[PDB]
Order: C-alpha cells, then structure tokens, then sequence
C-alpha cells in the first residue's frame, strides 16, 4: 500500500495508508526517500495510519510524502557469508566489504521454540575465569547477564572471552554492539581481520558483527537487537551453530526501545521505562536458548542505567539470566581485574552436580567466606577493627587474598596493566582456593594475590615479592 | 489576521469556534440568516439515515467517507459555504457536533434577538425582544397556565422553605 | 452488521484493540478476533471495545472483523492436569497434546463463604524441616514465598512438591495435594528444566504446571493464576486439596499494569495500577480452606513473590503482605553462606501458624524454636556458648540444602536429637554427616519407631525412650 | 479539536471557500506561539528538520511536522514574534556555515561574528545534519596531542580523533586548563605541524559573555583564537541555541577532520545543555525519563559524540578530537547524564577540590583519570617514563593511602611518598601553563630517577622552573633532541641526565 506521511512528529511517523495497510510491523518503504528508509508499521494507529518508526534520518523531508509498504516487515541477509561482515540492522554490509550476498533474507522477528522445542537441558561450559568458574560457572545457551563498566575492561572482559572461545568452541557467534561505539568497532576490527576470527579472506569468519551504533536512529538501535537475534536462530537451528551472542548492550537496545515508547506516546512506566519493557525482553530472550539443534548462548552486557539495578530494566533482565556476573564497581575499584561482585556473579546452575560437588561446597565455603567477610566490613568501616577474632581477619585476610587472587591478570590489556593473562584451569582455581581455604600463605600477603593465573603463581608472587 | 466578527450567540468555542467563523462570514455579505437558514434545512437532509447510517458513522473508517460525502451529499444547493464548511467539518469529524453548531448559530438571527430573565419567580419564556421589562408583563397575558414551567413555581420553594428555614 | 457485537478493527495498539462497534457484547467477553485471536472485551467504552488482544498480531491490520465469542471466560478445569502443562486457555504446552480437564468454570468465580470455609487445622507439609517447623502451617492457607529469585527459592517449591510425592503416592488422602505451579513469565528454558525436574522427581503426575514462559503475552501471563485458581477449587470443592504454587506474582503485576496502562487505564504507586491489591486479595480470597460441603477441601496457596532487592514495603509487596497469612522469606547471607535454609527468619512469619499442623513435630519444636532465638540472639557464658552449640548443630539440622525432602518423622527424630544436645556433643560439620548415616540408621531400623511415630501424631514418651535409646545408640556408636 | 484552526480566519474561510493563504505548507501562519514553539499552521510540504525563518527575522526549526502545524522550535524570543506570524520555510534544513575563516572568530552559533567583525561567513555550509563518521571510515586514534599539562600528556596522554571528558567542578581551573592547552596548541599551530593543525573550537554553552569576555580575552591573548572558533551560545540566549552549538561545531570540526586536519572541540558543557534541552523536550512536553531527562538525550549526544573522530585515510587521516566538558557537582556520575558520557566517552578526566586547595590546579583525579584508549593516545618520550610514572605514582598514591601509622614501615614507601610528593610538586602546574614535552619528561624523568627524591618537595617546583630555564639556556640542544628523537633518546637522556645531575647539583646548590 503507499501511505502519506502525515506527520513526522519526530521519527514517529505517522503515516496514513491508503492502498489498505498490511498489518503491523509490515515493513515499508518511504518513497521519495533517498536510501531505503524503511518504516516498520509498529501499529494501526487506526484509521489506516500506523504509527511507524522510522530507523533512518528524516532530515529535509518534505512532509506529506509517500511511503510505499514493503508490504512485509524488514528482511535481511542470512547465510554464513555474514559471519566476518558487520551488518547493520538492514543487513547492509557496514564492513563495507561490498555485498554480503546471501541467499537467505529473515524477517528479523525471529520465534521461540515451544517447549517440547527446545532442549529441555542444560550443560556445563566452563570460561577458565577463576571467579567465573569458580562462582558462575558456564553452561551453553546460557544468557549470562554482565553488569559493570566497559573499559574498566567489561567491555574488555567479553572479548576476551570471545577470544579465547569463539576460535575454540567453533559454534558460530554473533555479537550485538547495539548503539555500539563506532570507534570501538572499528579498532577491533583491524584487530578481527587481524584476528583471524574475522576472516576476510573467506567472508564468514566464525563471528558475525552486527554493529548499531549509537548515532543510528533509536530505531533502528533497538531493532538491530532483534536483527542479530534473528541471526543466530539462522545459525543454530539452520547452521547447527552455537552461537555465542554477545550483547552489547541490551540496555542500550533497551534505551532505544523506551525512547521509543515515549514517543510512541504510550505510557512508557516508571521511571519512563517502557510499558512493553518486559515483552520485549520476553519474546526476545525466548528466541534464545539451547534448542535441540543448537545453542545461542548469550552473553548479554547490560550496562546498568544510572548504574542502578533495583532498576526495573535489570529487574526484567534478572528473570531471563543463567548465570549473572555482576561486576563490582567497588571490586573494580579496588583495582580489581576481574571487576567482579562476590554476590551476584552467579550461576543457579551451580550445584554441587553442575560443577563437582566439592567444586560447589569448596564454592559455598568460599561464599560463605565472603559473604561473612562483608558481614565484617561494615563493623571494621565504622569501628577500626582488630578485636573481632583472628579466624575472621583470616577469613577476611583470606578473603582479601582471595580478592587480589580472582584478579586476574588479562594479556589482552597486559597492554595497559602490563600484567600477563591468564586463562585459568579449572583445578588451579579450585585448588587455588582450596589452598587459600588451607590458609597456606601464612606469611604470604594480599598483594602476592593481586592478579596472577592459577595459584601456584601467587604463592610465588609472593616470594618474588620477596 | 483578519479582525473577527464575535457577536455572541456565538458560545464561544465549542462550534462557537465554528460559529464565529460564520459569525464573520455569513455576516459579512449578510447571508447571515440566509445560511442560518441553509442549515436548518439541511440538518434534516441529514437526520435521516444519511445520518446514522454512514453519516456518522464510519465503518468504512472515515477516510473515504469523507470523500464521498464531500460530493455524493455536499453535492447541493446549501454550499456558499455551506456545503464547505461542511466538506470542512467533515475529515474534522464535527459532524457530529452539528446540532450544535447550528444551535449555535441559529441562537443569532433567530435567537440573538431572544430574551432571558431567570430569577426564581423567573424561567423567561425567551420571546424574541431586544429589549426588556415590557414584555415581561404581556407575559401576564400570556399568563393562563403551566406547571410553572418558563417562569417558576415559587410554592414549594420560595415560602415553603420558609418555615423550615426558621425551623 | 454487528459493530455490535462484531468490531471491526479500528486501530490496534499493538495488543489493545480498539475495536469500532461490538456494543451488544457483555462486559468482560471472551471474544474472537480476525487473526484468530482471543480478546476480552474489557473495557466497554462507550464507543468502542478496550480489547485486550489474547493474542499476538501482525495478523491484524485494521479493519479486522472481532467476532464476539459471546461467552465471559471459563477454564476448563477438572483434575487431569495433573501431569500436565498446560496454558491458560487450557491448551496444553506440555505438547502432550491437550489435557484431560474438560469442566469448565469461571476463573471469574469468588472467595468461599466463612462456612462454606472452614479454618485451617489441615497441616500442610514440605519435607524441609524448617518450614514445616519454624513454619507451623495448614492448608487453605496463603503463604508468601519471597525472595529473590530461585536461590532455592524454586528449588524449594519443588523440594515441597516433591515431597508431596511420599503423600500422594501415598495414600494420604487428605495429603493428596494437587500441585498447581502456574508458572508465570519464567524462561521455557527454566520450565523445562524444571518441568523436567519434577518430572525426574515425578511430583508431576498429581501436578499441574500451568506455564506462561517469559516470552508469552502479558493477559495471559496475567490469566494463568486465575486460570491456575478456577482449576485448583475445582479440587477445592471437590474435596481435595489443591496447592496452588503462585509462581510468581511480581510478573503478572507487572504484566498486569503494562496491561492497564496499554489500556490506558491508569498506573498508581511506582506506576502500578490501584486495583492491584485488590487483584490478588479477589485472587487468593478465592483460594480456602473449605467446609466439609467441599469435602473440607482446600486450596493451598503459595503465592510467590520475588521481591527486588528485598524491597516489600514496596505497594504491591506491602499489599501482598497485608493479605497473606505469612511469608517465607529467603535471605541470602545464609543461602550463600551455602546455608539451605538461607530464611530470614524473622522474616519469614506465620501470624498464628500453629493451628493446623501435628504434634509432633510440635513437641520438639516449639521449644526449640524458641531456643535457635536465644541462640541467634546476642549480638564465654556456659549457657550461651551453648545454645550457640545447639544452635549450630540446629543449623545444620535445618539445613537440608537444595534437593532433600522428607517424611516428617524423619524430621521430628532428627530434631529431637538436636534438642536433647546429643548433636552438641559432635563436631558441627559431623552433625551433618551422622545425620546422613544416622538417618539411613533409624531407616533401617527404627522405620519401625518412625513408622509408629507417624502413627501416633506425635512423639510418643515411650517412642522417646525407644528413640533416645536409639539415637544414642546410634549417636555414641557413630558418634565417631 | 484544537480550538487552534478553529480560528474564525482560518476555518472563516475554509468553510466559505474562501480560503488560500501564506502556503500553510511553505509558509506558515503561526498558530500560536508561546512557548517558543510557534504553532505555525500549515507547513505541509515543509522540509523536515528545516530551518524556517520567522517574519521577525527569527529562524525557527520545523521540528514537528504535524499534519495541521509544526512544533517549530524557535531561534530567538517570543516577545519579537507573535500570534499568526507567517513563518516562511528557508526551505532548508540546518546547515551552519562551515570552513575557516571562523578561526579567529567568536561567533554567536548562528554564525555571526558576536565579536564584532559581524559574519565573515563561511561560503559554504555544512549541515549540522551531518552525522558520524562510520567504523570503517575511521581508522584509530594514536595522533597525540599534548596540552602542555604533564600529568595530563602523561596520564592520560591525549590522542586525537578522541573524546575524553573532562569533568570537574565550578571553575576549579577547568578552564584554566582548557587555556593551558590551547596555549600550548599554539605551537603546533606555529608549528606547521599538519598533524597537530589543531583548530580549536570552543564550544561556549550557555555561558555568559563576560565569562566568554575573559576568556576569549585570553584566547586572544594566547593569540591561540587564530586556530580558534568560539562558538558562543552565552547564558542570554534561547535555549535552542545553546543546545545547537555543539551540532553547529561538529559539521564545522569534521571538515577538518574530513580535510585531514585536526580540530578539537570543547563542549563546554552538555550538562547545561541537556538541561536545556530535557527542558526543551519538556517544554515541548516532549519526554522525560530518568532525572526528567528525555531518554533520546543520549541519543543526542551519543550521536552527536559519534561525530567525533580519528579518521582514516580518505578523511585525510584528520581527526575531530572531541575534549567534552561536564562539569561535576559532587561527583555525580550515577548522574544520568554522566553515566552515559563516560560509556560513550573514551576516558575521563576527573578534577578535585582539595587538590585544588592544595593549591594543585590542576587538580585531577589521577586513578579515576583514565584514558580507556591509553597508549594510543601517547609518544614514546612520554611513554618510556610516564609509563614507570604513572605506575610509580600508582603506588606513590596506594600508598598515600598507606601513609599514616608511620609511612616508615618499608623504605619503599616512605619513598614512593617522598618521591611522589616530589612528582606531586611537578604535576601542579601553574595557571596559563602550557608546556613542551621535552621539558615535562625532563622534569618527569628528574623525579622518576629520583634525583629530586633527592630533594625537598618545596625546591622540587623551584628546580622546576630552574630546570627548565635552565635547560632552555643551554640544554636547547638536548630539546631540540627529544622533540627530534621523538622521545627521549639514551643518548639525549645521557646528556639530559648529565645535564639533571649537574643541574641539579646547580639547582640544589
């Protein structure tokens, strides 16, 4: 159908079809519009005007204008040709390497797997961070909800991540810089094609980028999320491929969405969240999951709105997470590399089955350690501290200990700190803090903690301290 | 802008936004009245089901409606501006408010002219009078019925209370 | 043409449909959409029909012909979802194909009468020692789970569920609890390892799990408790007793204001919409502890809450609170500690728990509840470093983490251990351990004493000298 | 309806059929205006985002197009506008005027010469609907840019194309150190240096001229404002115009950028523009959300803020170095606005009061001051000692921390005080400091070989200043050298060292 644009309130676009409509979410074409600027009718706004959001810019148009419905909504390249490309949204090659010339388009409203659908079942992966490990162990399909700063190194954290496991783990990748920083795309991606995980020598790589970056209209930031998504469904269930879907920044996706909704002239709740904010993430986070034919594991950046978490947003996020690390900005602060919160860097699906049952306990008196350690910290903050007993300030020695020791030293901002990563085994790490549990390093002080790889290390930091 | 006719009765918006328009514009070339009169033939051209039946109501959602009924009914004799105000009223849905509008108006040569003392004792009978307290009194000839409905029973109320009022 | 009971779609929101006509339809309708879709004429504006779109379009498109159905909402409802999951509408997403319940009755029907009802004095069990215990609990009776998230939380339904499996497989009649887990926007991921789960611990035959993932449309994911609700009276009434597992409440409110104030129908208290209260109160009043009429039957509520940040002053927890007649509430410090249970315990709470529980249990309970809280209390004396002993020992007799439910006299023993300071004279960590061995002991033998002891209702003096003598004997002799 | 139409001239008329009129599609009748939002009837074919201008000389922006009027945002006042007033479109967008013969300028936003030459217009124009630079065509920051501010080239060594925050509270040398800089861009700019061919532009949000008056004054008196805009949006202003400024200065930045160049822009400050603008949108009625904020506030900026880059190739390498300004109240980073900045942004420079009375102006949060780029952002010279620096200073500062109970508990650290302290004393800087980068790690290099550890903390400042006539005399050699080297070479550290101990022992005695 061809509409008018009636109004242009923004890039709510109103626009009042006049062939019919289609239904919602149908795609449209403004035409007279200078690139393909697709509209996606986001709703009847009856009286065959949909309210339709525009993802492009609406700058010099002439209102009144004609839109010509796609007469479907937004498709978009699918296919492996789109690994190593950087997409946006629209499919269209911002790798810029030309086409990605696919076979397949996708609408990029992507489904959920009833529940007979899906694997009913979960794994363990593992990431070899000892703190990761040890506290929120891993799993596949698993949306893990990483909270912190990027470039603290959360950002950073993630791709190392990424690149110890892409390149291991086969299973494809997709990775989400919603309102992504352009910069941050483009350093990273000399270092991709550089990589080798981004192969351009072969279109594909094992990763697919799909950048939305934050001068993109809100849009099409929030719907560049739903793009990526319907990506790695393509892989797992039609490529087998286990995607590892790095979000960054669901929150940001989310902005765009409550942005949005705002001006979608809803009631975008409180604190202007969006009403929708929910079945937004709902419909989404069910396009995710360990299916029969794969996993798109997610390892979701949600950066924390006015780094508040009580907030309703983390709130929804919350309901959808398999594992959470939720960085500590006071950890980060304390020069911690992990960033780590010794509270909610989680996994449910740690269980003294999951991981070993010692792996667990060792973990729960670990936990315990902490948790009874911050017990302390209050009193000691107020009141000096020393007389509270020695077990404890060896507990909370230990602690501290155990602190500097789940900083981790990360090669990949060795750059910066100077300080080697280290990707840890598994037993180094259980053992790492068994020992510590042991109290072994007698003598041995904080800082012969402070970011080293399996224990041993640290043990001999410490006499290199000495 | 062009300087507005506001001569009340009018309501002053609310079609009196209307109205005023054709305050000005009946007004000026003093089709005043022709028109006030061009609506109250009409208003029944549309009382009939042209009314509900598609009239007012759109099911084919307005929008075509409105182009159909800018020319399949504005299609007549009522248009120097008549139809048009209509044809403008129309896509902005006033339609339904027309009774109003016209009421508006039509309180103007009909009833600008009118009469209005409401004290307790009156209820006007709001004859047609550009001036006051005489014909207030041929009311007493007038005089002869009612359940004191245009001017009051002053029974129950004025004097009934009365002693209630003193206890 | 009916715009009388036939809309035609006059702008959809995306999910409210404002619908030109359908008049003649009665407040509240079930109706049915042009993309085949489930309404509810909710909102009889008086020119068009707040629909609230059961359903998700693109399907719509303006125009769409809204057909009433011409019926308010029934569930079916019945006694055959047990080993079932189903959806609201009484689908069942279980993809066991589709269910057995088949009556249908209106999720809008309300709270029994006072003698319809009838007080609680029906206990009401979960094979953790702690709840039952520290929780003195009958059935009918709401009791809040909050906390946040499954920290157990989840775990801890079924921890009950499954311990349910001993009664409902047993032939505990009374104990014949039809579970009823509305699951409410929780990941299909989390559901079916949970379904899976109790279906491994096969609680699930006896059990309903009505689930609206996270994914499914608010009003539905709204609906299912009421649905949830229709069906677990339908044992109510009927006799039997029904737990309805609310699961959870906070995503149906919120699922819920959405829903509102999509219909534009105002928020109210940190957004949320006025009725909310109101909402459960209508809910969980419907839920009972019956009359004899109902076969004395009972509906069990759990309702659960996750709290955000523990934060239950908050309107709607506030409003919860003021209804339930009680709470379990979960803290973390403990649960992280590794400590299952991670309760706070304080605040948890049953308003007068004890009036529908056993004896038993009671006996050694009261007294011991009360010394864990001068234990607990004192934030070196004999007495004190003592109950700090005891209480320790407690701990871990309470503690039965995650996956670990019981036969209650399994508990009672335990605890009277406990309470009679056997445990105080054992390392804390070996409590653990000897109660692991200890209990497979009494198993083995004194499944005889256990037996009776759930026989008597109580704990027998007699059953006592027989068990002291076991206990230490056991004790003693695994005592290293 | 909107009783606004059913004005009797606009609907007296369409009813008679004796309408047609300004264009109402072109041009505008204005509805209303209030508001700064001159409700203009009609615009119709309007360009979208169009600057129109207003019968009042007053240019306006066609913000919404709505079917019956636009929400035109308003660039002037209301008091000089009324009811009807017929907007004409100017058929156009924004654009401001863009090119060069701004550098030496301070202008109002709308690109005239508030100075006083008046416009000397930029032939072209460049729309400040203009967005980011994409990924590709960007190619990294690593084209320094050194302020003359030790601690600051050191530390949080500047690159280009960049966009560090500069945040700090109410005047505390903010822009004292904004001025130490520009100064020192100066010779670069008398450099030839087409890498460092760094046109500044200072963006003046919402201040008051007389803030602006000095300021520019020095910026003249740094002479540094013939590489200069000023683009100036004072406190007397519509709010509009402040909010446009940063836009209007990044068409005008990524020219150079774009023509290779290097342009540098101080947005200072958003704070007071997101203010505007949220008020603006609100005023509009436009959202809010979080701290009354429209949530497209970031969208604002984040798009704004992508404008600036380090270009690649086709760009002629050239670099839009973004220096934003926030300027903090407590430190209130969970501060909405703040926390969106520092995602976006790419380091942050944190200021402090009390180092401030420490007389420490600059007054900089070192461990909060961070470049998230880093060594990207550097030069070997300062990298081959800032970098123990830093670290040493990490320490110094750890152990700040640590110093209290006796600090004489190991030597190191009583040491790593004392020396710190005495790279304390170097790293306060002077107001009107601009520096060269040979003497900074001169002078860095002094203290991390601790030869002024050697030395108490009051001679430390006065070795410094020594030093550097010093060195300036006779070791102008040896500059010339690092400047040469491109860092410190050993040789050049050789004679330097040579030069440190004698000079020192000079200095000292």
């Amino acid at each position: 159908t061809t509409g008018r644009i009636v109004a242009v309130i923004g890039a709510v676009v109103d626009v009042q079809f006049d062939e019919g409509l289609p239904p919602i979410l149908n795609a449209l074409e403004v035409q007279g519009r200078e690139t393909r600027l697709v509209l996606e009718v986001a709703q009847h706004l009856g009286e065959s005007t949909v309210r339709t959001i525009a993802m492009d810019g609406t700058e010099g148009l002439v209102r009144g204008q004609k839109v010509l419905d796609s007469g479907a909504p937004i498709r978009i390249p699918v296919g492996p040709e789109t690994l190593g490309r950087i997409m946006n949204v629209i499919g269209e090659p911002i790798d810029e390497r030309g086409p990605i010339k696919t076979k397949q388009f996708a609408a990029i409203h992507a489904e959920a797997p009833e529940f007979v659908e899906m694997s009913v079942e979960q794994e363990i992966l593992v990431t070899g961070i000892k703190v990761v490990d040890l506290l929120a162990p891993y799993a596949k399909g698993g949306k893990i909800g990483l909270f912190g700063g990027a470039g603290v190194g959360k950002t950073v954290l993630i791709m190392e991540l990424i690149n110890n496991v892409a390149k291991a783990h086969g299973g494809y990748s997709v990775f989400a810089g919603v309102g992504e920083r352009t910069r941050e795309g483009n350093d990273l991606y000399h270092e991709m094609i550089e990589s080798g995980v981004i192969n351009l020598k072969d279109a594909t790589s094992k990763v697919a980028l799909v950048y939305g970056q934050m001068n993109e209209p809100p849009g099409a930031r929030a719907r560049v999320a739903l793009t990526g998504l319907t990506v790695a469904e393509y892989f797992r269930d039609q490529e087998g491929q286990d995607v590892l879907l790095f979000i960054d920044n669901i929150f940001r996706f989310t902005q765009a969405g409550s942005e949005v909704s705002a001006l979608l002239g809803r009631i975008p709740s409180a604190v202007g969240y969006q009403p929708t904010l929910a079945t937004d993430m709902g419909t989404m986070q069910e396009r995710i999951t360990t299916t029969k034919k794969g996993s798109i594991t997610s390892v979701q950046a949600i950066y924390v709105p006015a780094d508040d978490l009580t907030d309703p947003a983390p709130a929804t996020t919350f309901a959808h997470l398999d594992a959470t690390t939720v960085l500590s900005r006071a950890i980060a602060e304390l020069g911690i590399y992990p960033a780590v919160d010794p509270l909610d860097s989680t996994s449910r699906i740690m269980d003294p089955n999951i991981v070993g049952s010692e792996h667990y306990d060792v973990a729960r008196g670990v936990q315990k350690i902490l948790q009874d350690y911050k017990s302390l910290q209050d009193i000691i903050a107020i009141l000096g501290m020393d007389e509270l007993s020695e077990e404890d300030k060896l507990t909370v020695s230990r602690a501290r200990k155990i602190q500097r020791f789940l900083s981790q030293p990360f090669q990949v901002a060795e750059v910066f700190t100077g300080h080697l990563g280290k990707l840890v085994p598994l037993k180094e790490t259980i053992k790492g803090f068994q020992q510590i549990l042991a109290g072994e390093y007698d003598h041995l002080p904080e800082q012969a903690f402070y970011m080293v790889g399996p224990i041993e290390e640290a043990v001999a930091k410490a006499d290199k301290l000495a | 802008f062009a300087k507005l006719v506001r001569p009340p009765v009018q309501i002053y918006g609310i079609e009196g936004r209307y109205a005023t328009a054709l305050y000005s514009a009946a007004s000026k070339q003093n089709k005043l009245e022709q028109v006030e009169k061009e609506l109250l033939r009409v208003g029944q051209i549309l009382k009939e089901p042209k009314m509900a039946a598609s009239l007012l109501n759109p099911y084919v959602k307005r929008s075509v409606k409105v182009k159909s009924l800018s020319d399949m009914t504005a299609k007549e004799k009522f248009s120097p501006l008549t139809s048009n105000l209509i044809n403008l009223l129309a896509e902005n849905g006033r339609l339904t408010n027309t009774p109003a509008v016209i009421s508006a108006f039509s309180t103007m040569m009909s009833v600008h002219r009118g009469e209005v003392p409401c004290t307790v004792t009156t209820a006007s009978a709001l004859d047609e009078t550009t001036l006051t307290e005489l014909k207030t009194v041929l009311k007493s000839f007038l005089s002869k019925g009612q359940v004191l409905k245009l001017e009051v029973k002053i029974d129950p109320s004025i004097m009934g209370g009365m002693i209630v009022r003193i206890g | 043409v009916d715009l009388e009971e036939t809309g035609r779609v006059l702008s959809i929101g995306d999910g409210i449909a404002r619908v030109h006509g359908l008049r003649n339809v009665q407040a509240e309708e079930m109706v049915e959409f042009s993309s085949g879709l489930k309404g509810m004429s909710l909102n009889l504006e008086p020119d068009n029909v707040g629909v609230v779109v059961f359903g998700n379009d693109k399907l719509i498109k303006e125009g769409d012909i809204v057909k009433r159905t011409g019926a308010i909402v029934d569930v079916p409802v019945g006694e055959e979802l047990l080993g079932r999951v189903v959806d609201a509408l009484g689908n069942a997403i279980d993809g066991k194909g589709p269910i057995g319940s088949k009556a249908r009755r209106r999720v809008g029907l309300k709270a029994p009468g006072i003698i319809p009802r009838i007080s609680v004095r029906e206990p009401m069990q979960t094979g953790i020692k702690a709840v039952d215990s520290l929780v003195p609990i009958g059935r009918g009776q709401r009791e809040l789970i909050i906390g946040d998230r499954q920290t157990g939380k989840t775990s801890i339904a079924i921890d009950t569920i499954i311990n349910q499996k001993r009664f409902n497989d047993g032939t505990d009649e009374k104990k014949k609890l039809y579970c009823i887990y509305v699951a409410i926007g929780q990941k299909r991921s989390t559901v079916a390892q949970l379904v899976k789960r109790l279906t491994d611990a096969d609680a699930m035959k006896y059990t309903i799990v009505v689930s609206a993932t996270a994914s499914d449309a608010a009003p539905l994911q709204y609906l299912a408790p009421y649905s949830g609700c229709s069906m677990g009276e339908y044992f109510r009434d009927n006799g039997k007793h029904a737990l309805i597992i609310y699961d959870d409440l906070s995503k149906q409110a919120v699922a819920y204001r959405q829903m509102s104030l999509l219909l534009r129908r105002p928020p109210g208290r940190e957004a949320y919409p006025g009725d909310v209260f109101y909402l459960h109160s209508r809910l969980l009043e419907r839920a009972a502890k019956m009359n004899d009429a109902f076969g004395g039957g009972s509906l069990t509520a759990l309702p659960v809450i996750e709290t955000q940040a523990g934060d239950v002053s908050a309107y709607i927890p506030t409003n919860v609170i003021s209804i339930t007649d009680g709470q379990i509430f979960l803290e973390t410090e403990l649960f992280y500690k590794g400590i299952r249970p991670a309760i706070n315990v304080g605040l948890s709470v049953s308003r007068v728990g004890s009036a529908a529980q056993t004896r038993a249990m009671k006996q050694v309970a009261g007294t011991m509840k009360l010394e864990l809280a001068q234990y607990r209390e004192v934030a070196l004396d004999a007495a004190t470093q003592q109950l700090l002993s005891r209480g320790v020992r407690l701990t871990e007799l309470l503690k039965q983490g995650q996956y670990s439910p019981m036969a209650i006299e399994e508990q009672v023993a335990v605890i009277y251990a406990g309470v009679r300071g056997y445990l105080d004279k054992l390392e804390p960590s070996k409590i653990t351990k000897f109660e692991n061995a200890f209990l497979s002991h009494v198993i083995s033998q004194h499944q005889a004493l256990l037996g009776k002891i759930r026989t008597d209702g109580k704990i027998s003096e007699e059953s006592d000298a027989k068990l002291k003598e076991i206990v230490t004997n056991f004790l003693a002799g695994f005592e290293a």
